[PDB]
DNA sequence: CGCCGCGTCAGACTCGTAGGAGGTTAAACCTTCCAGCAAGGGGAAGGTCAAGGC
DNA sequence: GCCTTGACCTTCCCCTTGCTGGAAGGTTTAACCTGTGTGCAGTCTGACGCGGCG
């Protein structure tokens, strides 16, 4: 991506968009979802996702 | 009379080194071409061996030529057509002005159409893995071709849970009706079954194995056992 | 013999005498090295005997019995003919029957008024309805 | 021996941009293999329509 | 739930006229004609080997 400022931050956070963590953490909040009843399968899962 | 007439070989060679191929190979089969020329020679008829010999080389270089140069096989007769198919284009191009349309030289041809489509499907060469579609040598093609062909990982994990949820539900079903479907559409080894041999391997029945069928059947119809495939429903 | 010669002079094609020599319908003609099938004036007569022989009726069984007969120097001119009225008779129940049928066509359509109607009284005798 | 010349090998990183070719060189005579047509007809092998006996 | 039990269907291969068309694969013609090239490639260049050559 492209980089801006946190006048903000406590250094050791960082700034980011969400939608990238979303599908860069993706099959962990698949398992997840699997873990908790909500969506027990895969296909369930992503649908829920999307 | 090798060492004779090598130089009108080379000559026609050259004048057919018009990119085909290339020159040498296409020398030596006209070098071939004046050994069959010489080891049958009539003399009688008191002309100049060479004329003789000179067809016989252009027959077996023109052949060879249409043969390979092609790492795809196209037979002569495909060649040939295509030959005298652009022998006509050109004269299409000049007494229009414009390229030919499929009927026209059809027409004029006297050939009917879809040979003319699949010609020209097929008329064309490859094009070279590695050729440079960057503006630069940025990258060549290979960056832009896929592996189309082996494996999805979330529909393998989703294939490996379907399997999970089955032999989950054959346990929840009656032994004798879930291995026998296993057995029967082949699961849990490597051949499938059919109805008399899983009979005459349990007991020699026909139309009541097709009924247990239908009993395991209304065994799973069930709608409280569905859910863990009523998603694979759209699987 | 030249293949192309022998067909043009018997009228049939090359793939036509082929079919007959399958069927064993002649003589075996040789083959040469190069493999041209070596015909001869005895398949020259063998070949039109088989090409009349079915433009006159005789199928592709009868008319290779019949270049047996030819074949056949020891033959015997009854049986040919016993065959040929035989024939005769087979082409006229064909005769009599086809113009049976026609009879019973011709019947439908002159009781058809050709109205250019919904109304065709043809089919309605073709079909079992009503 | 101490040049003179020739000959090989090297020449930052990461993103994306566009889809892309072209001109020409026998004809006849033969060979073998199979697709396909009417107009359907036999026939194998799974089935599948009812129906019984405990 | 063990058995057929009879009798019906659907599919799939294979067969019976008289050929026909297609595809792939072969072999010979007497007037002749005799050493390319054909567009490069614009010379990058400093360090370093080594061949010849004094
Ligand atoms: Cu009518």
């Amino acid at each position: 991506s492209v980089i801006t400022v946190g006048p903000y931050l406590r250094l050791h956070q960082c700034g980011l968009p969400k939608k990238m963590a979303l599908e860069l953490f993706k099959p962990f909040i698949y398992g997840k979802l699997e873990l908790r009843g909500l969506a027990t399968t895969i296909k369930a899962a992503k649908k829920m996702v999307e | 009379m090798v060492e004779a007439n090598l130089r009108l070989v080379i000559s026609i060679a050259k004048k057919y080194t018009n990119r085909g191929l290339q020159f040498l190979d296409l020398i030596q089969e006209g070098n071939i071409g004046l050994m069959k020329a010489v080891d049958k020679f009539e003399y009688r008829r008191g002309y100049k061996f060479s004329t003789y010999a000179t067809w016989w080389i252009r027959q077996a270089i023109t052949r060879s030529i249409a043969d390979q140069a092609r790492t795809i096989r196209i037979p002569v007769h495909m060649i040939e057509t295509i030959n005298k198919l652009n022998r006509i284009s050109r004269q299409m191009l000049q007494e229009m002005g414009r390229e030919p349309t499929p009927e026209e030289l059809a027409e004029r041809m006297l050939m009917p159409e879809d040979k003319i489509r699949k010609v020209l499907k097929i008329a064309k060469e490859p094009i070279s893995m590695e050729t440079p579609i960057g503006d630069d040598e940025d990258s060549h093609l290979g960056d832009f071709i896929e592996d189309t062909t082996l494996e999805l990982p979330l529909d393998s994990a989703t294939t490996e849970s379907l399997r999970a949820a089955t032999h989950d539900v054959l346990a929840g079903l009656t032994a004798r009706e879930a291995k026998v479907l296993r057995m029967r559409f082949g699961i849990d080894m490597n051949t499938d079954y059919t109805l008399e041999e899983v009979g005459k391997q349990f007991d020699v029945t026909r139309e009541r194995i097709r009924q247990i069928e239908a009993k395991a059947l209304r065994k799973l119809r069930h709608p409280s056992r569905s859910e863990v495939l009523r998603s694979f429903l759209d699987d | 013999m030249n293949i192309s010669d022998v067909a043009k002079i018997t009228g049939l094609t090359s793939k036509a005498i082929r079919f007959y020599e399958e069927k064993g319908l002649v003589t075996p003609p040789m083959r040469s090295e190069n493999g041209y099938r070596t015909y001869t004036q005895q398949h020259l007569n063998e070949l039109t005997l088989l090409r009349q022989a079915r433009q006159v009726g005789f199928n592709l069984e009868e008319s290779g019995e019949l270049v047996n007969l030819f074949n056949d120097p020891q033959r015997h001119s009854a049986d040919v003919k016993r065959r040929t009225l035989e024939k005769v008779a087979e082409i006229e129940r064909h005769i009599e029957e086809l113009q049976s049928m026609r009879d019973q066509l011709l019947a439908l359509a002159n009781a058809c008024p050709g109205d250019d109607s919904a109304d065709c009284p043809i089919i309605e005798n073709l079909s079992g309805c009503c």
